[PDB]
C-alpha cells in the first residue's frame, strides 16, 4: 500500500470558538482528523499519526503510532491557550520526522491554521526554502481568516511547492455554514 | 436583541460613529475577539463618560453571555463602570455576579479578589481588606509569574501604604515593583510622584538598613535626572556614607511633614552606616580601631558610644565583640550590600596574590616532592 | 453543558485504567499459582515507632 | 546550560515530580567531580525579578552499595584502596 508518515498540527487559540462560523469547529476538524486517520487506517493500517499543537510552548501530545485508540482520547483537553507559533511549529515536526520507526515511510505533514501568521515574508521564504530544500510534502490548510485569505501565502506555496508533477496541493476553504470535512476531502490528499 | 441593537448602535454622538462603523461591522461579522479588541479601543480612548452608560451595560451583557473571550476584559470594563458611576453598593453585586458567571477555566480569582479588595480599600474597611489581600498573595504562588497581577497587587500595597500603620511592606513590594518594570511606556509625569513617594517611602522604610538596592538599579537613577537633584544628592549621601552633618541636616529639615518624629530613628539608622563603612574600608593592616573615629564621625559624646555599639549589636548586622581594656573598637563580619569598586580592584589584587601564592607553594613543594616521592 | 464536557476525558482515563489492569492483574495467576508447602501463622502486632 | 532546559525540564515537572538536573562533561578531562545535582525549584529574588526556575547546586557523592565496588575494583586492577600511611597521604598532599 502507501507507506508514509502523517503529522497534523491543530490550533489551540481562542479564534476557534467564534459564533459566526461552525459551533466550535474544533470538534469538526477533530472529526476531520478522525476520518483521515480512519481513512488512512483503511488504506494502510501501518501508517503512524502524530499530534501536536502550534502554541508557544509546543508539546508532543502523542508519538507517531498507528494505534489511534488512545489518540482519540488525546484529542481532548486541548488546553486553549496561546495564539499562534509558526517557526517552532514547523521545526517541531519537520525536524522530528527522523524519529519515526519505519524509515521507508514518506514524509507528509499537514497543519490546521486558525490564526493570522505573525511571521514576515522573510521567514516565509526562509522556511519555504528549508522545506523545499529537505523535500517534505507540506499541505497548508487555513481555517478562518481576518484579512484576505491568500496574499503572501500564494507566493509562499508557489515557492514552497516543488516537484510540480503530482506534488503538494493547497487547501483554501471559503466561508460557509457547511462542514469542512467534505471540503477538505475534495483534493487527492484525503484517500 | 441583535436586530434591536442597530437602532441605538447607529444613533450616537458626533465623533462616536468613527468607532461605531468598525464596531457595527465587527458586530455583524460576529467576531467576538475583534469585537473585544474594539471594545478595549473604545474604553482606552478618552471618551466623554456621558453617553457610554448604554454601551457599558450592552457590552456588559454581551460579555456575560458570550462565554468566549477572556473575562479579564470584562473585569477592566466593569472597573470602568464602577469608576464612572462611583456606586460601591452595586459593586459587590456586580463583582460577585462576575464570580458566579466566570466558570472554572482560568484562574481569574486573583484578579477578581484583587478588584474586590481594591474597591474595598476605601475608608469603609481596612482590616478585612488586608486579610483578603493576604489571601490574594496566598492563593496562587504557582508558575504563572507574569507579575502584572502582582503589579496590581503592588497598587493594593500602595492603597495599603496610604495607611501609616506599616511602611516596611511597601518597600518589600516596592523592590518587586523595582524589578517588574519592563519599559518606559507608562507616563513619566506619573513616574515623578512614583519616584518621589518611592524615595521618601524608601527613606522612611525601617525594615532595611542599606539603601543601595534602590539606587543600584539604573532605572531609578535614569528616571530621576529630570526631577530636581535635591533628592538624588541626599540618596547618594545616604548610600555612600554621611561624613558631614550639614547636608543631612538641611535635607533632614527640608521635608517638613512626618519627618520630625522619624528624624531620630533615621539618625539611629544612619549611625550604623559609618560603622559598616569604617570596618569595611580597611580590610587588613590593624583592623583594630578606637572610639575616637566613631565619636568624631557621629559628633557624639564618649558616654553614648556604648549604647551606640549596643544598638549596633542589637540590630544584628554586626557580631563584633571587643575584649579591650582601654577603649577600642574591634569589628567582625559585615556586608556592604551596595557596591565597592576599590574593593573590586583590591579584590583582584588580593585574589591574584592568593592565587599566585598557592601556585608558588604548589610548584615549590611539588617541584622536588614529585622528584623524590612521586 | 460546556463544563460537563471534561467528563469524557475522565471516562477515557478510567477505561484506560481498566485496559491497563489486565497485565498486572494477569500476573496474579502466574505468581499466586500454587503454594508448594504449608506454614503455620501466629499473629503478633508490632509497632514501628506512614 | 542552555535556555531550552527550562522547557525540557518543564515536561518532567508537569508529568513527573520535581526533577533533579545533572550537568556532566562529554570529555573526562575535568579534574573536578563530574556530577552536580541541580534541583528544579522556583526561588524568590530580592531584586524584584519575576519568579523563574532556578538550579541550586545540591552536593553529590559517588558510591556503590554491594557489587559495583567489586566489579570496578576487578576491572581496574590499578587503583588502590584507602591504604593509610605514606603514599596515599603524600600523593594528596602533593597534587
Amino acid at each position: 500500500m502507501v507507506l508514509e508518515s502523517t503529522m497534523v498540527c491543530v490550533d489551540n487559540s481562542e479564534y476557534m470558538r467564534n459564533g459566526d462560523f461552525l459551533p466550535t469547529r474544533l470538534q469538526a476538524q477533530q472529526d476531520a482528523v478522525n476520518i483521515v486517520c480512519h481513512s488512512k487506517t483503511r488504506s494502510n493500517p501501518e501508517n503512524n499519526v502524530g499530534l501536536i499543537t502550534l502554541a508557544n510552548d509546543c508539546e508532543v501530545l502523542t508519538t507517531l503510532t498507528p494505534d489511534t485508540g488512545r489518540i482519540l482520547s488525546k484529542l481532548h483537553t486541548v488546553q486553549p491557550k496561546g495564539k499562534i507559533t509558526f517557526c517552532t511549529g514547523i521545526r517541531v515536526a519537520h525536524l522530528a520526522l527522523k524519529h519515526r520507526q519505519g524509515k521507508n515511510h514518506k514524509m507528509r505533514i499537514i497543519a490546521f491554521v486558525g490564526s493570522p501568521v505573525e511571521d514576515n515574508e522573510k521567514d516565509l521564504v526562509k522556511l519555504a526554502k528549508r522545506l523545499k530544500k529537505e523535500k517534505v510534502n507540506v499541505d497548508i490548510i487555513n481555517f478562518g481568516e481576518e484579512e484576505v485569505n491568500t496574499e503572501k501565502l500564494t507566493a509562499f506555496v508557489n515557492t514552497l511547492n516543488g516537484k510540480d508533477g503530482t506534488g503538494s496541493h493547497l487547501v483554501t476553504v471559503p466561508p460557509g455554514p457547511s462542514l469542512a470535512d467534505a471540503l477538505i476531502s475534495s483534493p487527492i490528499l484525503a484517500g | 436583541d441583535v436586530p434591536g441593537f442597530l437602532q441605538q448602535s447607529q444613533n450616537s454622538g458626533p465623533g462616536q460613529p468613527a468607532v461605531w462603523h468598525r464596531l457595527e461591522e465587527l458586530y455583524t461579522k460576529k467576531l467576538w475577539h475583534q469585537l473585544t479588541l474594539q471594545v478595549l479601543d473604545f474604553v482606552q480612548d478618552p471618551c466623554f463618560a456621558q453617553g457610554d452608560g448604554l454601551i457599558k451595560l450592552y457590552e456588559n451583557f454581551i460579555s456575560e453571555f458570550e462565554h468566549r473571550v477572556n473575562p479579564l476584559s470584562l473585569v477592566e470594563i466593569i472597573l470602568h463602570v464602577v469608576r464612572q458611576m462611583t456606586d460601591p453598593n452595586v459593586a459587590l453585586t456586580f463583582l460577585e455576579k462576575t464570580r458566579e458567571k466566570v466558570k472554572s477555566s482560568d484562574e481569574a480569582v486573583i484578579l477578581c479578589k484583587t478588584a474586590i479588595g481594591a474597591l474595598k480599600l476605601n475608608i469603609g474597611d481596612l482590616q478585612v481588606t488586608k486579610e483578603t489581600i493576604e489571601d490574594v498573595e496566598e492563593m496562587l504562588n504557582n508558575l504563572p509569574g507574569v507579575t502584572s497581577v502582582h503589579s496590581r497587587f503592588y497598587d493594593l500595597s500602595s492603597k495599603y501604604y496610604q495607611t501609616i500603620g506599616n511602611h516596611a511592606s511597601y518597600y518589600k513590594d516596592a523592590l518587586r515593583f523595582l524589578g517588574c518594570v519592563d519599559i518606559k511606556d507608562l507616563p513619566v509625569s506619573e513616574q515623578q510622584e512614583r519616584a518621589f513617594t518611592l524615595g521618601l517611602a524608601g527613606l522612611l522604610g525601617e525594615g532595611v538598613f542599606n539603601f543601595g538596592e534602590l539606587l543600584m538599579h539604573p532605572v531609578l537613577e535614569s528616571l530621576r535626572n529630570t526631577d530636581r537633584q535635591w533628592l538624588i544628592d541626599t540618596l547618594y549621601a545616604f548610600n555612600s556614607g554621611n561624613v558631614e552633618r550639614f547636608q543631612t541636616l538641611k535635607t533632614a529639615w527640608g521635608q517638613q511633614p512626618d519627618l520630625a518624629a522619624n528624624e531620630a530613628q533615621l539618625l539611629r539608622k544612619i549611625q550604623l552606616l559609618c560603622l559598616m563603612e569604617m570596618t569595611f574600608t580597611r580590610p587588613a593592616n590593624h583592623r583594630q580601631l578606637t572610639f575616637e573615629e566613631i565619636a568624631k564621625s557621629a559628633k557624639i559624646t564618649v558616654n553614648e558610644v556604648e549604647l551606640l555599639v549596643m544598638k549596633a549589636l542589637s540590630v544584628g548586622l554586626v557580631k563584633g565583640s571587643i575584649d579591650e581594656v582601654d577603649k577600642r573598637v574591634h569589628m567582625t563580619w559585615v556586608q556592604p550590600r551596595v557596591l565597592d569598586l576599590q574593593q573590586i580592584k583590591g579584590m583582584k589584587d588580593r585574589l591574584e596574590f592568593w592565587c599566585t601564592d598557592v601556585k608558588s607553594m604548589e610548584m615549590l613543594v611539588e617541584h622536588q616532592a614529585h622528584d623524590i616521592l612521586t | 453543558k460546556i463544563m460537563k464536557s471534561e467528563v469524557l476525558r475522565v471516562t477515557h482515563e478510567l477505561q484506560a485504567m481498566k485496559d491497563k489492569i489486565k497485565e498486572n492483574s494477569e500476573k496474579i495467576k502466574v505468581n499466586k499459582t500454587l503454594p508448594y508447602l504449608v506454614s503455620n501463622v501466629i499473629e503478633l502486632l508490632d509497632v514501628d515507632p506512614q | 546550560l542552555h535556555k531550552n532546559d527550562i522547557a525540557i525540564n518543564e515536561l518532567m515537572k508537569r508529568y513527573c515530580p520535581n526533577s533533579v538536573l545533572v550537568i556532566i562533561d562529554v570529555k573526562p578531562k575535568d579534574l573536578g567531580l563530574p556530577t552536580e545535582a541541580y534541583i528544579s525549584v522556583e526561588e524568590v529574588h530580592d531584586d524584584g525579578t519575576p519568579t523563574s526556575k532556578t538550579f541550586e547546586h545540591v552536593t553529590s557523592e559517588i558510591g556503590a552499595e554491594e557489587a559495583e565496588e567489586v566489579g570496578v575494583e576487578h576491572l581496574l586492577r590499578d587503583i588502590k584502596d584507602t591504604t593509610v600511611g605514606t603514599l596515599s597521604q603524600r600523593i594528596t598532599n602533593q597534587v
